[PDB]
DNA sequence: ATCAATATCCACCTGCAGATTCTACCAAAAGTGTATTTGGAAACTGCTCCATCAAAAGGCATGTTCAGCTGAATTCAGCTGAACATGCCTTTTGATGGAGCAGTTTCCAAATACACTTTTGGTAGAATCTGCAGGTGGATATTGAT
DNA sequence: ATCAATATCCACCTGCAGATTCTACCAAAAGTGTATTTGGAAACTGCTCCATCAAAAGGCATGTTCAGCTGAATTCAGCTGAACATGCCTTTTGATGGAGCAGTTTCCAAATACACTTTTGGTAGAATCTGCAGGTGGATATTGAT
């Protein structure tokens, strides 16, 4: 296997747009323009934590494909119950 | 391997509660995920109460008390009606 | 030139997306965010596109929900205008940051 | 012969989740009644969610049911929204609610 | 007479009851309530000791837990009295309301 | 002079609990909310723990009955056994 | 014949774990190594609280832990609070903290 | 009916961290609940690890991944390095 | 800035509720020894589906302009809560019959264990059905300037 | 209150992905039938420790006074929403190699299953031991009026 691309700032492809979209959805009105790096910061330690036990749960079935039971059985220890998944 | 799943008995009763509707697979899903949701969290209920009584049986008892401690209200009374009619019919049928 | 009040195509917004279901982040840059975190945490992972999925309908679920009381945060202050602070406060009250 | 499912006048299961319950490791034993009461009321459960589902189905002009008619369903009832207050249905969206004061005008 | 400015003598409370653990709802009172509320769900019950007592040390925690948030609500609108619509909020963002 | 059990929870009380919660100032309102709040709290341990009882074929609620009822509402205690 | 706790180097009770652990009903079977990795966990956790409670009690001039003390070094404690971030330890009182806004204009 | 708890063991571990400290009967059952909670924790999440993956057997290394997805940070490496060396030590004993 | 009224410390003191030390008893455990049983690792491999490259294009992200109206500041007065002094009723404490929580013994309804026999939920593959997404057009509200 | 610029409602209609429609195969279920085992209901009962009463004991209820907080009214700088031009990059449609997930068989290292010997933690009673909770004394800080 030759080369792979450097993944790096992709919290930056969560957009204004797209965090404002999602503040609609919850139903808001207006937002201040500190909202979006503080969303971005927010949604990065909401994924590292599922991620971190996804993985967990992958390492320990010692598969290096994460799946999608991994997140579900991550996101119900987190108290985020997921249905549609298998879960 | 088969993997099983409440599907058919799911598509059972919608079609006594409301014959002419369907479900999408993505709902059927999330139905699936919903009885096996509650399956464990009753049974988990009844297993830690089993425990603390130190039984080593689950009965049909333990699964009412599981039933009480987890659902809300008016779910809890009829779920309760329910289960104890489908014993004493279970029992009176041998 | 016709032009609707400022928050007027705001609230028309708000109708619209909670009318709604679909995913509101735009998908691969979100898959591109997962696979950088997870990289993170350990390299040469692969990932079902189902379970890039599963963490994007959690993500956003998490989100709308937190707005939600982030907006019920301001309003509390007599404001309509969502702030940092109204997102700390959400998140210190729920346990996330306490 | 006959299912327990069909002694006990269930359209879920008995078998299965007898089978179930042992194959979790809930107890060392579980009673012959245990799984008929577990699957009446998964069964009950199941009727109680699937009526108000296909009913905002309806409501919505459709007849084929999908999350967000699961979602509605589910989130509109105040005893089955507690009984998920923790769970996220996919594709579900929430419920139209916009708080009173980000209305315009007054009165 | 002497007299000391409103807020120096709560401010003094706060330190005091800070440092300690004592209960600070009186027993019986607690425990009367504790049995009146059982009653509704069965009939002639009897509570050992420790029960009632555990019952009064979740109960405190529970409310002095539920007043630091209702204070940070209050601090949000910028007052630094309570209000019921702290309480509110808060038990809303916990979900207990939600 | 009579007295409802709920108002047994007085307003002195509630200021001390207030206080060790960093409460410096009270509006009139909160005691009657904050009584409200506790009764609501009190229900729904109760409820479980006599839950349990029953199950136990008890007339007795034990700590432990407590115990597991305020687990499963995640609000786990030390101190009281288990 | 010396007890699997001795063998292990450790203070808890391995035998008193697999038996916990079998009657529990979390699997159908233990594995060996299973309730030895467990009682050392359970003590080392024991050890760190111990350890910063009865240091609380020496802050407080104090000889003897109370639960106080134990409540303050877990409160204290980044990580033993947050693993006990949902636990109430009884006649544990709170932490000394009052909200900067509400100190008077010095 | 005997009545069992970790308060022997609690109390040796006390004396190697603070020899000349004791520890109160309210303590002491508050440390013997803080152990309860978290075996169950622990034997909880070991118990769903092995389920998920279909294996009747809970070793020491689903109570290591139990103790990953369980403690904070520093406290998960410390207890994983405490669990490793002592079942090394017990393994390595006639 | 100057007392003056009080709260807050700290050094010391000691009775006692609660922790510690010790003897005796033993079912409950836990450890050792023996033989059988079995979960799941390695080994080999079928086959799903994951990563990746391609090409096309339009749904949207980006960046800017402009100004509506929101947040933040300032001012101020009504009035609600804090502090406090005044007086008694509900709570706390310590003592005592029994309601039952438990320990013990008896016994069967009911739950493993085990060998067949029969039924059924999956599911692989091909075929026809059918609800509604998605675009279209036009009559009906909604908004906002005047 | 009229009038235009636009959003919104929506019933109707076509193409299609997703769904309900059958055929055949069946291992994994689930069920029917004897033998053997035993968990725990049931009854009786001893020992706690709970409910309740009496009285020694430590807040709470209540009205007065006013400090200072809340929230109303006012003002305005500039943030943030709305609209727009431009074109990037996500989305969509497809194909393909192959990483690796997952099925199948072999087979031992390790676990279950007793049976037996030993040690040990828990309980009960007796009696001595001790950390520290309050109580005292005097010192000093804090607070608030002057
Ligand atoms: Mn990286
Ligand atoms: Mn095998
Ligand atoms: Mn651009
Ligand atoms: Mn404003
Ligand atoms: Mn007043
Ligand atoms: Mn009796
Ligand atoms: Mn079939
Ligand atoms: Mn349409
Ligand atoms: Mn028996
Ligand atoms: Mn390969
Ligand atoms: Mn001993
Ligand atoms: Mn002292
Ligand atoms: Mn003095």
């Amino acid at each position: 296997k030759r080369h792979r691309k450097v993944l790096r700032d992709n919290i930056q492809g969560i957009t204004k747009p797209a965090i404002r979209r999602l503040a609609r959805r919850g139903g808001v009105k207006r937002i201040s323009g500190l909202i979006y790096e503080e969303t971005r910061g927010v949604l990065k330690v909401f994924l590292e934590n599922v991620i971190r036990d996804a993985v967990t749960y992958t390492e320990h079935a010692k598969r290096k494909t994460v799946t999608a039971m991994d997140v579900v059985y991550a996101l119900k220890r987190q108290g985020r119950t997921l249905y549609g998944f298998g879960g | 391997t088969r993997k099983e799943s409440y599907a058919i008995y799911v598509y059972k009763v919608l079609k006594q509660v409301h014959p002419d509707t369907g479900i999408s697979s993505k709902a059927m899903s999330i139905m699936n995920s919903f009885v096996n949701d509650v399956f464990e969290r009753i049974a988990g209920e009844a297993s830690r109460l089993a425990h603390y009584n130190k039984r080593s049986t689950i009965t049909s008892r333990e699964i009412q008390t599981a039933v009480r401690l987890l659902l809300p209200g008016e779910l809890a009374k009829h779920a309760v009606s329910e289960g104890t009619k489908a014993v004493t019919k279970y029992t009176s049928a041998k | 030139p016709h032009r609707y009040r400022p928050g007027t195509v705001a609230l028309r917004e708000i109708r619209r997306y909670q009318k709604s279901t679909e995913l509101l982040i735009r998908k691969l840059p979100f898959q591109r965010l997962v696979r950088e975190i997870a990289q993170d945490f350990k390299t040469d992972l692969r990932f079902q596109s189902s379970a890039v999925m599963a963490l994007q309908e959690a993500s956003e679920a998490y989100l709308v929900a937190l707005f939600e009381d982030t907006n019920l945060c301001a309003i509390h202050a007599k404001r309509v205008t969502i702030m940092p602070k109204d997102i700390q406060l959400a998140r210190r009250i729920r346990g996330e940051r306490a | 012969a006959k299912t327990r499912s069909s002694r006990a006048g269930l359209q879920f299961p008995v078998g299965r989740v007898h089978r179930l319950l042992r194959k979790g490791n809930y107890a060392e034993r579980v009673g012959a009644g245990a799984p008929v009461y577990l699957a009446a009321v998964l069964e009950y459960l199941t009727a109680e969610i699937l009526e108000l589902a296909g009913n905002a189905a309806r409501d919505n002009k459709k007849t084929r049911i999908i999350p967000r008619h699961l979602q509605l369903a589910v989130r509109n009832d105040e005893e089955l929204n507690k009984l998920l207050g923790r769970v996220t249905i996919a594709q579900g969206g929430v419920l139209p609610n916009i708080q009173s004061v980000l209305l315009p005008k007054k009165t």
